[PDB]
Formats: C-alpha cells, structure tokens, sequence
C-alpha cells in the first residue's frame, strides 16, 4: 500500500510521462535544460562573489584603533558635562554611544545625567534639534 | 505439514474447509452439522494419506475402510462416496499404478482424444482406469508433446519442459515415485558475464539484481495501488508499466539535482549580498579613519568641539569596526555551507550504460519465464498464478523428461502419424477426421460419444484453421483464444567430450549487448553429467532467431562461450540441436501467457465444454460433446506440466461423470 523504499510514484506524476507518445522525453528534457540554466547561474555568482571578494584584500586591518582601557569615574568634569551635550545632539537617546564618547561614564549615570541637568543644559531643547535630521 | 493434515497440502486441499467441488457431490454435508464436516473431512484427508504413502498400487475402498477406524468407518457409505470422488477425480489413483481389481472385461462409452501430449495422456489412462474404450490421436511420430528429449548416444537434453518447480503440493511427486525419474537440484547461483567476457563485480551484480526486484514491486504499486491499468483505451502491459517506473526515476534523479543546485545558487546570492553590504562598509570605515586622523592631527590644547569630534569619530569608527567583523563571522559561516554542499551533490544518474544493460538481463530472464516480451503480459494480471507456487527446491530431471509421458503412454491406443483435421460434434456423437502426416491421401474416420481436445493453444490459433470445428465453436471460446497469449522461447543444445566449464555451477549469464537482443542466448544451463552446455533464446530474441541457420546460432553461441572461457578452451561441438517452436506446426509456440487484455478467467472460458444443438428441432437438450484440457486451461497452473496433468484428470473425471453417472453425489 505504499510504493517501496527508494521508488518515488505519486499520481500527479504520471499522467504527466504517459499523456502522450514523448511525454516522457520532453519532461526530461525540460529539467535536463533547467539544470544548465542553473548550473551557470552559479558559474556566474561564483565569478561576481570573486570579484567583490578581492576588492577586500586586507580587510579593515589599518584601520583600527587600539582598545582604550578607561576606568569609568562618578564625577563629571567640567569637560564631561561638554562632551555629554555635543553627543546628545548628535547621537539624541543612544545612551550605549553616548558613553563611548565620553569614555568614563557608564550608561546609568548617562541616563542620570539626562535628568539631572535637563534645565541646566536645556536636555529638552536639544533632543528637538536632534529630532529634525 | 505432517499427518493426514499434510495430504490435504499435498492434493492442493484445504485440510479444515471443503472446496466447491466437494459441495457439489457431498451438498448434505456441506449444509448439515459442522461435525459431520469435519468426519467427512478427516475420511478425505486420511484416504488420500493412505494414497500418497504409496501410490505405486491401487487404493481399493475395503482397503480405505479397514485402515480407517471407529468412529470413522463407522457410516460404510460415507467412506464409499468419499473413495469413489476421489477416484473419479483423480486426488487417488492416477498416474501408474498396479491394480488389484483388474479391468471389467467390457468398456462402456467411446472417447477420441487429440493429442497424446501430457494432458492428453493423463486423461486416457483415467478414462481406460474407468472402462470406457479410449483412443488417442497424435500428429507427431512421438508421445509428449511439449515434453520433448534430445537423445544420441549418451547425449540426453530435454527441448521442452525440464524443471520439475518443486514438490510440495505437486502430482508430479506421485509420479516420481511410480517412475524412475532422476530428480537433481538446482545450484540457484548465476554468474553474470557481460558482453566482453568477464564477470559482473559482486557490488553491481546485487545491486542491479534488487533494483530490478525493486522496479517489479513498483510496477505492482502502479497497478494496484493507483489503478493504471488502462491507457488511451487499452489495456497497460507490464513493459510499459516498467517504462513508466524507469522514467520516474530518471525524473526523480534530476529533480534532486535542481533541487541541490537551487540551494547553492539560495546560499550564494546570499553571499552576494553579504559582500556587497561589506565593500560598503569597508569604504566608510576608509573613510571614517581619514576623518579621524585628520582630527587628531589637530594638535592640543583644543576647543571641546575639537575635542568631540575626534571622540565623536572613534566611537563611530568602532561601531563600523563591530559592524563589519560581525559580517566577517557570518561571511565565513556561509562560506563552509557552500564547501559541504558542493562536498555533497546527489546521485548524477539513476542507471548507467552499463547497468542498463546489466538490467536487460534480468528482463530476459523474466521473459524467458512467461515466454513473451514484457510487453505483451498484462500488467495487472501476468503472476495471477504466484500464490499456488509449490514448496521447494525447483529440479531437473536427468533421464530426460519424455521418461515420463513414454511411462503414461504404456497400455494406451495412441495412432501415431495422425493429424487430425476436422472435429464433428452433433447431438448424437462425433466424428473426428484425420489423415496420414506421411501420405495425406490416405484418410480416416472416427466415430465417438466424446472429443476430449488438447491442441495446443497455438494451433487453435492458427488461421487459417489447421483443425476445422463442425459446427464452429461459438463466439465465447474463439474470443478467449484470440485473447490468450501463446508465447515463444528457444533452446540450443551444445554438446562436448569436456566439461570447459565450473561443474559447481549449474547456470551462468551472458549479458546482451542491447535492449532488442537481450534475450538472445542470455544464459547457459549445465545440469546434465555430461558436458552438455544448454542455450536459451527469450524474448523477442526468439522469434527472430527462429529464421537464422542452425550454424550461425550455434557459432554465435561458440564466440560467446570463446569470450567468457577464453578462444582455446572451447572446441567445435559434436551434436547440435536447435528448438524452433514457433515454426512446429504442432505446438505453433512454447506455452502460454496471460496476455494484456486477457486475465485468468479466459483460462476458465477455455475449459468449457462445448454442447451441440438438438439434433431435431424441439428435441431436449443434448449432453456435452467436445472437451478441452491442456496447459492453456487450468487457470491455478498453466504453461507448466503439472498443470497439463492436471488439467488431464480433471476432464476425465467430468466426461466419465457424464457418460457413466455420478453415483457418488446421494
């Protein structure tokens, strides 16, 4: 009651091979065209991923910068404060960049910076500016 | 099986159930007590046991009944109606026995039969064992028909039947016990050869042997299971069912391929992608360094916008930096996909030349079985006769198998030379005209109750007729006739003063070099003692060799043997023989086939007596004139011998139930 292992027999398939006199060699011949057609569609993205393959010789090597190992301090210095504004308006809420810039501050006391001077440094007023971009 | 049991398997009975024959003749037992049944039953079973201990001597009924006990030979003619079905019928006393209650001195009722092949001659020793007056008459100058053996000297090689297919369940066990007949077993072991002349390795020869039982098990899922048994109003044959199932899997072997290219192109556009996403990257991070070392080359002390901007670009080139190492691992994932998936393609094709051809051998062989090209065998139908197989090793016989029909023909009157040419039936007898086959001047006439008719079915095929019927048979046997298939096989024997060959191998394969010759002399028997080297010729092979000289088949045979056993080891043959079956006139081929369009119900339609009209018209219907037996008429075992026997005792039992009554049925 079912077809033995290996063989493979469905109905659909066979009305298709015996609905004429070649039905058979021609549904053979459309997958033995379609397998050339296939074939060289790989030759062809072989040949265009080599390309693009060599065009990163070296990868991005020279162009790293060393690890910058920084204790991460509590107090903002008046320079910190400075630093912190710039990067809201150029970065808006990423508080993980935000840190990176300053480099000694963790993303907390980022977000507690927000709020602790958001009158100060007009926090607001600068989120809109970054907003329109 | 054992005991009485093991009779009931060994007459091709049901131990536990009677059969519908025995409902007719014992319809009071049947509709009766379930006990009764089974006292009938066992008074069967332990009668035919007591035949089949020993079948070299009649089996009187007092002789059943004293072996027979209590409670069971308690009822007297319970036990003389189950003797004398079985006598009639012959389950008990067939073949060659010794009487003990000799012949009544005066017959009753005449019979004519045509030919004295096995069939034939099965039923005139039933008929004569009955008392009625029996002649027989053969065109051939020889009994056996079909079963015909090659003598010369020493030289012994049957042209016809010669393999006794096992005895479990056989008459022709009975018959090997009342004849001397040599029974040697088959080494089923079979070296493949291929047309260059060396072996087929181990690894091909089971892999190409279990494709073809594997291509066979489809064929029958095809007919069984989807019902493609029909096609543009005719009926399927199993060639084209096994076309069907090759082109399938030819379709398969390239849609896995698709499929596994499909997924490379999937992976290596996605590749494509993933490069193109990292050129573009690895220019903004060119980029972004410039800028940042542009940034720091503006020396301290700086502004804090100076200042961020050298930060601000770090940071952002870092973030690229992450980017573009992340794309780097799934770069390399993907790059090892590609390695394993081109290290894993799918079969490249699903049968090469060579094993193609390997696989034409094992069709040969199948058309050497049913004696006919695959297509021509009815899809549907071609095994019907598989689960009546009979249990055990296949034989041979050594002595030759006309050992057998010259045994049956002893006592018998046979008119040898006499070709019957037309049949008479009417509602008061017959006449069958035949002649001399060597002056067919010389003309004679017989005169009968009953015609009991073994023409082979080739020649109740032939047209036009070489056997008129007077009146024609009707429309429903001719039409079973037409529809019945009647194939061709060949054979070659070659006969040597040396054993050339392995003595330990009783058959060896050559592999043809195409489709169309694939059957030609695809394999070679040594069974016999002597060095005789036998060829077979299947398949469409055969009818064609039938026209080519018997030299040039034999040399054909002789470069096939140079080749597999190399050209100095094979020396000219002394005696050879070529089998033409086709071409005899009284045979017209081998055996028959159940042909496409034909099933196992035209071998019943073939069985049919035939009954003439009323002679005067309003007069009461005649009794049955004109019976047939014959291999191409017993629907559980035909185109074998024990079928033709069989098929014998059957008509003899009912034409002596006809012409002498059935006393047993009350």
């Amino acid at each position: 009651r079912k077809p033995p292992k290996g063989m493979f027999l469905s109905q659909e398939d066979v009305e298709a091979v015996s609905a004429n006199a070649t039905a058979a060699t021609t549904v053979l011949r459309q997958l033995d065209m379609e397998l050339v057609s296939v074939k060289r569609q790989i030759q062809n993205i072989k040949q265009t991923n080599s390309a693009l393959k060599e065009k990163l010789d070296g990868g991005i090597e020279p162009y790293r910068l060393p690890e910058v190992i920084q204790k991460c301090n509590a107090r903002w210095t008046t320079e910190e404060q400075l630093l912190a504004v710039q990067a809201i308006r150029k970065y808006g809420r990423d508080f993980q960049a935000i840190s990176d810039v300053i480099g000694n501050k963790s993303v907390v006391q980022v977000k507690n910076f927000f709020v602790n001077y958001r009158r100060r440094f007009n926090i607001d007023e600068v989120l809109q500016e970054w907003e329109a971009e | 099986p054992s005991g009485v049991e093991g009779a009931a398997f060994q007459s091709r009975l049901p131990h536990d159930r009677m059969t519908s024959q025995e409902a007719a003749c014992f319809p009071d037992i049947i509709s009766g007590p379930q006990q009764t049944q089974k006292v009938f039953l066992f008074i069967r079973n332990r009668t035919l046991q007591l035949w089949l201990d020993n079948p070299k001597i009649q089996l009187t009924f007092e002789a059943t009944l004293q072996q027979l006990e209590a409670p069971y030979n308690s009822d007297t003619v319970l036990v003389h109606r189950v003797h004398s079905y079985l006598e009639r019928h012959g389950l008990i006393n067939f073949g060659i026995y010794k009487r003990i209650k000799p012949l009544p001195t005066k017959k009753t009722g005449k019979v004519i039969i045509i030919g004295s092949g096995v069939s034939g001659l099965a039923a005139a020793r039933q008929l004569q064992s009955f008392g009625m007056d029996v002649t027989l008459l053969e065109a051939r100058d020889r009994v056996g028909g079909r079963v015909a053996t090659f003598r010369k000297g020493n030289y012994v090689a049957d042209l016809g039947a010669m393999v006794v297919t096992g005895l479990g369940g056989n008459p022709m066990a009975v018959v090997s016990k009342q004849v001397n007949m040599e029974l040697a077993k088959i080494k089923q072991k079979c070296p493949l050869y291929e047309a260059n002349g060396q072996a087929v390795p181990k690894e091909k020869d089971e892999m190409v042997e279990q494709e073809f039982n594997r291509l066979l098990e489809a064929t029958s899922y095809l007919s069984h299971q989807l019902d493609f048994n029909v096609l543009n109003n005719k009926p399927v044959s199993l060639g084209q069912a096994l076309e069907v199932v090759i082109q399938l899997q030819e379709k398969h072997v390239k849609d896995e391929q698709i499929e596994h290219w499909k997924k490379i192109v999937k992976t290596q556009e996605e590749l494509k992608e993933l490069l193109n996403k990292m050129v573009n990257l690895k220019e903004k991070i060119k980029e972004l360094h410039q800028q940042y070392k542009e940034a720091s080359e503006v020396k301290p002390p700086r502004d804090i916008t100076a200042e961020f901007l050298v930060k601000s670009k770090h940071r952002d080139l870092t973030a690229l930096c992450k980017e573009y190492d992340e794309l780097a691992e799934t770069q390399g994932k993907l790059e090892e996909k590609l390695q394993e998936l081109e290290a894993n393609p799918p079969s490249d094709v699903y049968l090469s030349s060579r094993d193609r051809q390997i696989l034409d051998w094992h069709f040969a062989n199948l058309e050497f079985a049913n004696a006919t090209p695959l297509s021509t065998l009815s899809l549907k139908h071609w095994d019907q006769d598989d689960d009546f197989e009979f249990t055990g090793s296949h034989l041979t016989v050594r002595n030759g198998y006309s050992c057998v029909p010259v045994a049956l023909a002893e006592g018998l009157d046979i008119k040898l030379n006499t070709a019957v040419r037309q049949v008479r039936y009417t509602a008061s007898g017959c006449e069958v005209i035949a002649v001399n086959t060597r002056s067919t001047s010389q003309t004679f006439i017989y005169k009968c109750d009953a015609v009991l008719c073994t023409l082979p079915l080739g020649v109740l095929k032939q047209q036009p007729p070489a056997v008129q019927f007077v009146p024609p048979l009707p429309e429903w046997k001719t039409s079973a006739v037409q529809r019945m298939g009647f194939g061709n096989l060949n054979k070659v024997v070659l006969c040597f003063d040396r054993v050339f060959w392995d003595p330990s191998v009783n058959l060896f394969g050559h592999v043809g070099s195409t489709t169309a010759s694939r059957g030609e002399l695809f394999l070679f028997w040594n069974l016999y003692k002597a060095p005789i080297l036998l060829a077979l010729v299947a398949g469409e092979a055969a009818g064609i060799m039938e026209n080519i000289s018997d030299d040039v088949i034999v040399g054909r045979c002789l470069a096939i043997l140079k080749g597999i056993f190399g050209s100095s080891a094979v020396p000219q043959p002394k005696e050879t023989v070529v089998s033409r079956w086709r071409a005899d006139p009284w045979a017209r081929g081998s055996y028959s086939y159940v042909a496409a369009g034909s099933s196992g119900n035209d071998y019943d339609l073939m069985a049919q007596p035939i009954t003439p009209g009323p002679s005067i018209p309003g007069a009461p219907q005649p009794i049955p004139r004109l019976f047939f037996a014959g291999e191409h008429t017993i629907r559980n075992y035909p185109a074998t011998v024990h079928g033709a026997l069989l098929s014998g005792l059957r008509e003899a039992g009912r034409i002596a139930d006809q012409f002498l009554g059935a006393m047993y049925t009350l």
